Order: C-alpha cells, then structure tokens, then sequence
C-alpha cells in the first residue's frame, strides 16, 4: 500500500513484509518482537500500540512477568534490536571459543522472552546487562556496544517510569 | 471530557435501510479503534462491528456480514454503522464504543440509540445466575472455544447503564475499578473474582475475547440471597 514503506523497520531489507494498520513501519514476521501474528484484526506493531499506555526500579524488577510486564519487555528487546550495534550481540560472543559470569546473546534472550521463560521483570533486565558485563571483561573493541547499553537503560527507565 | 453521542437510530420497515452516526470528542479519533455493540431489550451484548485504520481494517459478525458497512470520518470525528436489510433479530440498542490497540479493550462507551423494526470463537460463561451476600467471595468464569492468549476483557453493565470495563488483558485493572476485582487465566480458561462483594456489585458480569474479532459471554447476573 501507498501508506507503509518496503523495508523492514529492523534490518532494512526485503522480503516477507507485514504491515502496521496504523504507523508506516513493516517487519519480518521474527524482526518484531513479539512475532508477527497476521491472523489478528488487525495487526498493529508494538510502538503504536505502546503509544496508547496508560517509581523506584528494586519494585519494578521484583514485578511478575504479566501480560503488560512481557509486552513492555519485547517492547525493550525490538528497540535494542533496533539499534545497529545488536548484530555484534546477536549470535555467541566472538570470544566465546577462544582459550565472565555465564555467555549471554540477544537470541538467547529473544527465544526465552517469546517462550515466556522469565518469570519477573528481574530475569529478563539482568540477562540484558549480563550481555554488556561479559563484553567488559575481554580483549581492544573501542565502544561497541556503549549505545545499544546507553539505549536500554534510557528506555527501560522511561517505559516503567523509574525515579528521576 | 470523553463523550460518544450517538444517533440515526428510530423506526424502518423491514428490508428497509437505516444510518447510524456516533459523533467522538475528547480522544485523538484516528489514533482509536472503533466498534458497534448492539444488545436486545432484556438481553446480552454482541459485538456488530468495528473499524480500525479506514476501509482496509473493517471487521463484521456472521450475522450482519455482506448488509451492515462500517466507515469513520476522522476529519468530523464520527463513526457511521450503514444497516441494510434489517430483520427484527436487528431491533437493538446500539451502543459506540471505542477499542484501544494497546490491549484491544473498549474502555468507552455511548449511551446507545435504539433501532426498532416492524467458525468463530465461543465464549461459555459459568454460571448463567448466582445469588450471594454482602461480604461473600464470587468468582465468575469464561472458557474459550480456542485459546485467545490474555486477550480477555470483563464487564459490568447494570440497569439503564452502558457496559463499563472492569479486566483487560485478562488480568489488568481498568483505572478507577475498585481493587476487590481482579481477573485470572490465559488460553481458554479466565475467572473474574470479587473479593468483598458490595452492595453496588449487584450488576451482571460479560467477558470478551479480543484476540481474533469481538464475541462476548451469555452474561451472567449477581443477585442479592434472602434474609
Ligand atoms: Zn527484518
Ligand atoms: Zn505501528
């Protein structure tokens, strides 16, 4: 249609596209988070419907994974994807095989949150900053990964309203 | 400061045509789904139709399909129902309601305007009646025909009154509704539970299913023991 664009709002490539009913943006049926279910009525992507949403963070973590809890998490986890640094802490670490607190990838994160595999908030906010401890702690890779960490933090404060 | 009006309803030969209207303020129109709930003097809810983003995202009942078109005029903040070949099944209050995407709920309501004539999901709600007392704990339940994940909405609608959301997302408490409600399960089987029951509780109790169209439970009316 004339009112969505032709690249994935992810990646930026073609191919199997879905389109939000009310924003321009398109995605692969696995760019989204969560995946895109083309049977709904109709399909509207994460942001547009986070748009329409209506505090310390230690409460925050300790929260349960329900409904609301899940959705602002995979709302968190397409933005970090969304970032062009999450192809380097996409797959297994680099440094993984070479001769730390436990490996750590964003589709190991991605396959546990779409499962429903965190029970709280705490799981899936310390599986994210495990990603950036480990890289830490390694090598000569400048500041890779300073945005996509510097992005969360921002967003996980602002989509739970943490303190000021 | 959120109002839905609607009109167009009154009299119409069967086989006749008939144009609702529902004039919206207060909210950003185009940024809202839209639905019509239509209900029988003495009977349940039934989702008719609603409009998301224009004429490609328009959904229908079985029942109204192929004689009922749905439009909306963001400019003029209005949502029209265009009913053709009506039945007497048709005469019904119709009430305007507005779905919000966040959780594909409909936290507002109209008054509703009365028409007078001359493969989907199921949704059972156990029990059809219950009696019980100040005080007592009540928990109402909804099964579904397939699983609809946590997109399970709850009412309450009392005499002369607009339904009025309670639950959505199978277990979230609409803003305002007091926390001795609360909403339980996910994929087929949902319980709305009433802690303390209050006299203004005395109302009777629909669920709703959002995660493919809109179907509504039979209903299921709360009323005061003996003493
Ligand atoms: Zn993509
Ligand atoms: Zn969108």
């Amino acid at each position: 249609s004339m009112r969505n664009l032709d690249e994935c709002e992810v990646c930026r490539d073609g191919g199997e596209l879905f389109c939000c009913d009310t924003c321009s943006r398109v995605f692969h049926e696995d760019c989204h988070i969560p995946p895109v279910e083309a049977e709904r009525t109709p399909w509207n992507c994460i942001f547009c419907r986070m748009k329409e949403s209506p505090c310390q963070e230690s409460e925050v973590l300790e929260r349960q994974m329900c409904p609301e809890e899940q959705l602002k998490c995979e709302f968190l986890l397409l933005k970090v994807y969304c970032c062009s640094e999450s192809s380097f802490f996409a797959k297994i670490p680099y440094y993984y095989y070479i001769r730390l607190k436990e490996p750590m990838w964003l589709d190991k994160i991605k396959k546990r949150l779409n499962e429903h595999g965190y029970p709280q908030v705490e799981g899936f906010v310390q599986d994210m900053r495990l990603i950036f401890q480990n890289h830490r702690a390694s090598y000569d890779f400048g500041q890779m990964g300073f945005r996509l960490e510097a992005e969360f933090e921002k967003n996980f404060k602002e989509v739970f309203a943490i303190q000021e | 400061e959120v109002q839905l009006l609607e009109s167009g309803g009154g009299l119409v030969q069967p086989g006749g045509s008939l144009r609702l209207s529902c004039a919206a303020s207060g909210f950003t129109f185009y940024g809202s789904g839209m639905g019509w709930v239509r209900q029988a003097p003495g009977k349940g809810l039934e989702w008719v139709s609603s409009i998301y983003s224009g004429s490609g995202s328009t959904y229908y009942a079985d029942s109204v399909k192929g004689r009922f078109t749905i439009s909306r005029d963001n400019s003029k903040n209005t949502l029209y129902l265009q009913m053709n070949s009506l039945r007497a099944e048709d005469t019904a209050v119709y009430y305007c309601a507005r779905t919000s995407i966040y959780y594909y709920y409909m936290d507002y309501w109209g008054q509703g305007t009365l028409v007078t004539v001359s493969s989907d999901i199921q949704m059972t709600q156990s029990p059809s009646s219950l009696s019980a007392s100040v005080g007592d704990r009540v928990t109402i339940t909804c099964r579904a025909s397939q699983s609809i994940s946590s997109y399970l909405n709850w009412y309450q609608q009392k005499p002369g009154k607009a339904p009025k959301l309670l639950i959505y997302a199978a277990s979230s408490l609409q803003s305002g509704v007091p926390s001795r409600f609360s909403g339980s399960g996910s994929g087929t089987d949902f319980t709305l539970t009433i802690s303390s029951l209050q006299p203004e509780d005395f109302a009777t109790y629909y669920c709703q299913q959002s995660s493919s169209l809109f179907t509504f439970g039979q209903g299921t009316k709360l009323e005061i023991k003996r003493t």
